[PDB]
């Protein structure tokens, strides 16, 4: 028997099995319903799309997004999101396979317990498991101490690990991420005069931000050097043409990350709740930590934003510490990673809710000792 | 008003087992300071005793 | 709310009370109890050193 | 003349005059300061405001308090705290009043150190004094012997007295407070669905606290009976509508003061740190300090805490000894009450440390002999 690892996040599904090197399923995790008339008698046409085919028919759906930071927004739309991985993309019957899920530290626990209820009762699983997503990132780092920044699409979390025992009161969760980066990336391209307003246009930007954007080393000498020359500009081309010019924009959205007051937040960039995590742990550990500080998700991965957070966190840190960012290749990847390898470690097979556990102790089994 | 009929219900249980507990603490009293009295009174007769039997 | 806090106020004071009084006479009937052990040992002692007390 | 008695803390500034009933003025001891731009000219906007007109902004300023653990850490701020307090709560001038001020046991000496400097070249009073909070405490409970626990909202400590004499080696100060109860508050909210991030929305959630929390006399028949039954659950109304309902979480809060494990800390619960230093000291004053259980200060003022205390510390100490525990229904004002008595006394006129003194001294006059 096989597990599957279904690493959902919030906007990005990936799926496959455990033990490979990578999913084979990935996906955007919308759900698009047509918002026209519809003419064409005969035509037979669905009245949902879900995941990539929502993606080529975006001109005439209304794309919705069943996980807003974390939390699940719309059961119903997730639980189509879980059927076409299941039976479409990965063409598995699910009643024969147990399901590795994964969520954020510090969600709701309605959350995690309605997950686990879904897939015993609907798609029917022999057994299932949630995991934190930095634990797999570890994992999948190679590592056993660190602490781990896992910034993905709705939700940016720090989760300090030594040897193999995480520190939850030190663990910090902070609600900026990629989603908001292309909200503001949409507010300020329109000074330019481009205006992007569908969320059918959202995906547009989107594109635009991971194709361009990259964190600058230092923001004013960026933002100076973009005033005086103009090498810095650089074109893109939308679905039709007129082409987009974009200057120090390309710049000014991913340093949110590091100033997230440009979106009206209170909280403090990435590399201060990095070192304030820190600062929160031990006396003991710190060095350890400062030496094993890894990146995963795919809001880390701007060019330059490794070696911004270290000149952050040196600044930050006493100078007599060697700081160090680890932040491989595939790094959008990390959590399914650890999520395969985890799977198929013989010692985790113990660790299963079955179904009988489930049937015999109601949906509470998720918090207890069966985690 | 079915507070007000509890709290009235609660504070009579609350004078009647403050009632208990004070005699309880009387009869605590009484029966240790008997104790402390008959063990004083062991501690003497058996140094009578054992002063006799040494002779 | 007048009436909700008076009320738990006053069920929180029951739940100490009747506390105090299940422990209370508890350590009443054991101090019964080794009183006993005091009377029964004062009588055996009384009767030795009367048994002695003949010459 | 009369004598002011500032009772500073960290997080209720409460001053007034020696010789009164109750502080007169009494607000929260932050600074906050405009976080967004201002558009309206001619509003004529301030660039900071003290106390509890800050309050009244929390919308648009963002709060810091200049007080962390009893230590000072931004002077300037506690500067404006105090011009604050003597010219528009009080409105008095700082020229012809002597000044008590209190501060906690095993602080940095610095700390009162500037204190005193700042209290005789910035505000010019004529005389000066630095008490311990929990010396004015058993001074306001009219005892003359017994053990304070003087829970304030930064640091929490144990001072044995007895017959006026403090035993200094059995002092215990412990850094976890009410500030460390509304952050563990406002983690533990999250597993319901409510977040509260800004520093403006702390105080909403410092607010549930002190509405809502209680300690339980059985932590584990408590958690089962919140898990069985619903009859804990209470709601609350957020600023703005949205009641939410809180029920397990009313009295996990405050449990974290009887259980410091829940945060992280290593260190032993309140009940045990007052056994620990009632067995610190000489044997011969311990049934005495036993009966004299004093508690101060605005975090033992929980429903049930005086009973939950009781039992506990009845639990430690041998079954021949009468425990009591004195919590006045003010006792959120006790160090106050008490300052004001011990500045009207007439015997400690002569314990103030006048400006010539200081003149002739140096800031170290204060640790000096001229205490
Ligand atoms: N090369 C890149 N540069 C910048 N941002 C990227 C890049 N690739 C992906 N992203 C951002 O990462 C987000 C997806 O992150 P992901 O790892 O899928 O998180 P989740 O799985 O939780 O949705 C997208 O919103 C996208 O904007
Ligand atoms: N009724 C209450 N229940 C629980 N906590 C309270 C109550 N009233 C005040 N507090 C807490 O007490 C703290 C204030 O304590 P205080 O005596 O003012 O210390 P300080 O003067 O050092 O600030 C606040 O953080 C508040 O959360």
């Amino acid at each position: 028997t096989t597990a599957l690892v279904c690493d959902n996040g919030s906007g990005l599904v990936k799926a496959g099995f455990a033990g490979d090197d990578a999913p084979r399923a990935v996906f955007p995790s919308i759900v698009g319903r047509p918002r026209h008339q519809g003419v064409m008698v005969g035509m037979g046409q669905k009245d949902s799309y879900v995941g990539d085919e929502a993606q080529s028919k975006r001109g005439i759906l209304t794309l919705k997004y069943p996980i807003e930071h974390g939390i699940i927004t719309n059961w119903d739309d997730m639980e189509k999101i879980w059927h076409h991985t299941f039976y479409n993309e990965l063409r598995v019957a699910p009643e024969e396979h147990p399901t590795l899920l994964t969520e954020a530290p510090l969600n709701p626990k309605a959350n995690r317990e309605k997950m686990t209820q879904i897939m015993f009762e609907t798609f029917n699983v022999p057994a299932m498991y949630v995991a934190i997503q930095a634990v797999l990132s570890l994992y999948a780092s190679g590592r056993t101490t660190g602490i781990v920044l896992d910034s993905g699409d709705g939700v940016t979390h720090n989760v300090p690990i030594y040897e193999g025992y995480a520190l939850p009161h030190a663990i910090m969760r902070l609600d900026l991420a990629g989603r908001d980066l292309t909200d503001y990336l949409m507010k300020i391209l329109t000074e330019r005069g481009y205006s992007f307003v569908t969320t059918a246009e959202r995906e547009i930007v989107r594109d635009i931000k991971e194709k361009l954007c990259y964190v600058a080393l230092d923001f004013e000498n960026e933002m100076a050097t973009a005033a005086s020359s103009s090498s810095l500009e650089k074109s893109y081309e939308l679905p039709d043409g007129q082409v987009i010019t974009i200057g120090n924009e390309r710049f000014r959205c991913p340093e949110t990350l590091f100033q997230p007051s440009f979106i009206g937040m209170e909280s403090a960039g990435i590399h201060e709740t990095t070192y304030n995590s820190i600062m929160k742990c031990d006396i003991d550990i710190r060095k350890d930590l400062y030496a094993n500080n890894v990146l995963s998700g795919g809001t880390t991965m701007y060019p330059g934003i490794a070696d911004r957070m270290q000149k952050e966190i040196t600044a930050l840190a006493p100078s007599t510490m060697k700081i160090k960012i680890i932040a491989p290749p595939e790094r959008k990847y990390s959590v399914w990673i650890g999520g395969s390898i985890l799977a198929s470690l013989s010692t985790f097979q113990q660790m299963w809710i079955s179904k009988q556990e489930y049937d015999e102790a109601g949906p509470s089994i998720v918090h207890r000792k069966c985690f | 008003e079915d507070a007000d009929r509890k709290y009235e219900e609660v504070a009579r249980k609350l004078v009647i087992i403050e009632s208990d507990l004070e005699r309880a603490e009387e009869r605590a009293e009484l029966s240790e300071g008997k104790c402390a009295e008959l063990e004083e009174e062991l501690k003497t007769v058996t140094n009578n005793l054992k002063s006799l039997e040494a002779q």
